[PDB]
RNA sequence: UCUGGGUCGGGGUUUCGUACGUAGCAGAGCAGCUCCCUCGCUGCGAUCUAUUGAAAGUCAGCCCUCGACACAAGGGUUUGU
RNA sequence: CAUGGUAAUCCUGCUCAGUACGAGAGGAACCGCAGGUUCAGACAUUUGGUGUAUGUGCUUGGCUGAGGAGCCAAUGGGGCGA
RNA sequence: CAUAGCGACGUCGCUUUUUGAUCCUUCGAUGUCGGCUCUUCCUAUCAUUGUGAAGCAGAAUUCACCAAGCGUUGGAUUGUU
RNA sequence: CGUCGCUACUACCGAUUGGAUGGUUUAGUGAGGCCCUCGGAUCGGCCCCGCCGGGGUGCCCUGGCGGAGCGCUG
RNA sequence: CGAUCGCACGCCCCCCGUGGCGGCGACGACCCAUUCGAACGUCUGCCCUAUCAACUUUCGAUGGUAGUCGCCGUGCCUACCAUGGUGACCACGGGUGACGGGGAAUCAGGGUUCGAUUCCGGAGAGGGAGCCUGAGAAACGGCUACCACAUCCAAGGAAGGCAGCA
RNA sequence: AACUGCGAAUGGCUCAUUAAAUCAGUUAUGGUUCCUUUGGUCGCUCGCCACUUGGAUAACUGUGGUAAUUCUAGA
């Protein structure tokens, strides 16, 4: 129920088992056995090594889209004040563009004749 | 152990701490970007599902 | 409290094993342990943690006649650690040191045992890691 | 005995490390074949890859079989208050 | 069970306690705790050693026409090994 | 301050781990140093257990008693003891 | 004038396979960065096209959940 | 081969009347030229030393050809060739208590010493090495690694560079 | 406050290294690069958003980890 461990091999080390090596410049290896252990210490690359962990994922060795969106209210309109804004395709957004059209051009004809 | 479940359509952030080792270790091993069905938390938490995002070692 | 368990010694009387300080010595020829009682023909050994008398034999003249104190920290031989872990290093080490316990460098390099780190507090503050 | 213990076989465990053969437009290249092809095909070639954590061993002092085969109420020598 | 043999040993650290004692410098002990030394009797779960399971790869020289499968070199050598 | 601890001038002993003295045994031969190995024994006790005394405040030490259960080491030089 | 005797000081030789500090290098090991060949933990687009849908009129303009095309790709 | 930001604010109205037109800028740009430069080259010039007379050439030393690389020209590097190249007119090697110069001291003339030091050029940031970004750095009041010193720690880690002013 | 742009390669200090090396005068780059300033050039090309397109991230709200740092993560 300790710490579990992986070797050169790359298995799983249970408590009690293999050996632990710590080299000079501050690395700290775990080994399963000594048939890992001294392949580790002469040099040997483990994904050359047919029955390494390292050796089956490189070799491949036996081996979706989610969008979602949703509407929040925000800091000053409800949830319903912004659906009722967006809810207004039946001619209301007509009347909006109608009534900004006849007020914006009414304007812009008096404020040619306000200068003279 | 603390756990920040987080929940994206609504915000309203949570810390909630446990120490039962059973409750996660359905975490346990997984990387992040998986979602694993948290149903093993009491019996409130049945039918969610949650996905690991982060987290820190205990040095921080 | 708690005091050190028995280890695997693996270092007797006349090895040289490497001086990870810095006070300018090379390596240290172990001539004794201290706290060994002894037995007819058996050779005093020493693991990591044990307090040993050791001359160098290579590094600075004014540290080479004569008879330091020093603490094995490193050890090549394997020892068992109470749960089930059998560490071991890649060479044997050591650091010099007085019978108080204060060490005559500043510095260590490389890693250092656990057994020794907390049976000398002086070692591990110096200590650059604990294996 | 409500059988027995053997011998094979099987399964497990474990050891080593990926068998022979076949296939490849893999392969340093080389030697041949061009009405030919419009970039081609025929050999030799260590090694590589797939088949294939394959192949092989594993009680003789490993574990479980209830699969197959035969054999087991046989032999000899003695022993009395 | 008559009888015979016979076995355990010593040390350190923590605490007691910078305490008693002492002008000061210095400086204990009993109980308790954690460990070692030497010795003794075992044991192989683990680590290590061995290893001709002549178990399984690698490899030199030669030999069976070649491949495959092997063998010989007083254990050919070497790696890992139940 | 004779006797905590020493003991001059003298005097009484013990031991056979020294070396002498002698020549009883062995000259038709008892293999003659040391080391290594291994067992056992003695105590005139270095340490450990229990104690007594001091010029024993503590620490350390010294003297003595019961006491041989247990231990008494690794090395440089030297054939060496 | 030189030897010898005393006292100071300075160098020289000298066993010590003497010692120490620079610099340039052979060989061995070798951190780390850069380049190259891979690699692909993840994050996305398109093919959505199980559905409620639909408009010039089942021949979808699509308003969203969700299946997930189990593919083409950044 | 402008999807950028301000400032005053105006003209045409026939097609009408809702659009098309407008100046002063700022920012932005592939390229060209200039400016600040930078980088590598040409010629001449340096202290002591021969108790340094022959060096260089495996591993480039000298040249040729073809390339690679760099911002470019070049053995800068690679391959194939030729055996060259420098020296008593001092090479090469060693030392320097040597950063170079403009300059300073002494002063008949000629000269002899000193220039670390405010101007110019170079180099360096404890010693080496390797890079990111950027037009420009092999930068260190940037980073990475090793070496040496050194810092805090709950010992699991983290953080250094006063030959800048004090 | 933060994103963006620019600077931080100048200045200041020191003289260790360095003996045709640095450096001084002279000359070349017809063998190269050059932010910025300055001046050119930017309708020279036939080729269902253009009355203006796409997504993310800061700062910010909130939940934290560590003993610690100008550390940062998740939403
Ligand atoms: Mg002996
Ligand atoms: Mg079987
Ligand atoms: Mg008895
Ligand atoms: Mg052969
Ligand atoms: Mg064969
Ligand atoms: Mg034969
Ligand atoms: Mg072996
Ligand atoms: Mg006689
Ligand atoms: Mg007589
Ligand atoms: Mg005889
Ligand atoms: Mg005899
Ligand atoms: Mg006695
Ligand atoms: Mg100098
Ligand atoms: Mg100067
Ligand atoms: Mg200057
Ligand atoms: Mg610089
Ligand atoms: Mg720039
Ligand atoms: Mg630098």
């Amino acid at each position: 129920m300790k710490v579990e461990l992986c070797s050169f091999s790359g298995y799983k080390i249970y408590p009690g088992h293999g050996r632990r090596y710590a080299r000079t410049d501050g690395k700290v290896f775990q080994f399963l056995n000594a048939k890992c252990e001294s392949a580790f210490l002469s040099k040997r690359n483990p994904r050359q090594i047919n029955w390494t962990v390292l050796y089956r994922r490189k070799h491949k060795k036996g081996q979706t889209r989610r969008a979602v969106k949703f509407q929040r209210a925000i800091t000053g309109a409800s949830l319903a004040d912004i659906m009722a804004k967006r809810n207004q395709k039946p001619e209301v957004r007509k009347a909006q563009r109608e009534q900004a059209i006849r007020a914006a051009k009414e304007a812009k004809k008096a404020k040619q004749a306000s200068k003279k | 152990m603390k756990l920040n479940i987080s929940f994206p359509a609504t915000g309203c952030q949570k810390l909630i701490e446990v120490d039962d080792e059973r409750k996660l270790r359905t975490f346990y091993e997984k990387r992040m970007a998986t979602e694993v069905a948290a149903d093993a938390l009491g019996e409130e938490w049945k039918g969610y599902v949650v996905r690991i995002s982060g987290g820190n070692d205990k040095q921080g | 409290s708690g005091a050190k368990f028995r280890i695997s010694l693996g270092l007797p009387v006349g090895a040289v094993i490497n001086c990870a300080d810095n006070t300018g010595a090379k390596n240290l020829y172990i001539i004794s342990v201290k706290g060994i009682k002894g037995r007819l023909n058996r050779l005093p050994a020493a693991g990591v943690g044990d307090m040993v008398m050791a001359t160098v034999k290579k590094g600075k003249p004014e540290l080479r006649k004569k008879v330091h104190p020093a603490v094995v920290i490193r050890q090549r031989k394997s020892y068992r650690r109470k749960d089930g872990v059998f560490l071991y290093f890649e060479d044997n080490a050591g650091v010099i040191v007085n019978n108080k316990g204060e060490m005559k460098g500043s510095a260590i390099t490389g890693p250092v045992a656990k057994e020794c780190a907390d049976l000398w507090p002086r070692i591990a503050s110096n200590a650059g890691s604990i294996a």
